[PDB]
């Protein structure tokens, strides 16, 4: 019974840290997107002049 | 009336640099029209004199 307790309340815990880190990448790709956004208009804008 | 030769050399010299019209024709490098558009006057057509 101990070891089975002590396994669960593990379990619960590892659930909630892995949301936990889940959100950080979301942050992260959301930047990176707009970073992607901007390099393609200064493509057009240098490919304007010439 | 009498007319001869000076003799010794003379030296001139002449400076010279390229300046045609580039056009950018393409979507990537290379890919370029050129243009040329030379001059015309009195002096180009010998009519001047």
């Amino acid at each position: 019974s101990e070891k089975l307790r002590g396994q669960i309340s593990g379990l619960k815990r590892a659930s909630l840290n892995a949301q936990d880190g889940i959100s950080l990448l979301q942050t992260a790709e959301g930047g990176l997107q707009n970073i992607q956004d901007m390099l393609q208009r200064m493509r057009e804008l240098a490919v304007q002049a010439g | 009336m009498e007319f001869s030769a000076t003799g010794e050399s003379e030296d001139i010299k002449l400076h010279l640099v390229d300046n045609a019209m580039e056009m950018q024709i393409g979507a990537n490098e290379g890919q370029t029209i050129l243009a040329n558009i030379p001059q015309v006057d009195t002096t180009s057509l010998g009519i001047d004199d």
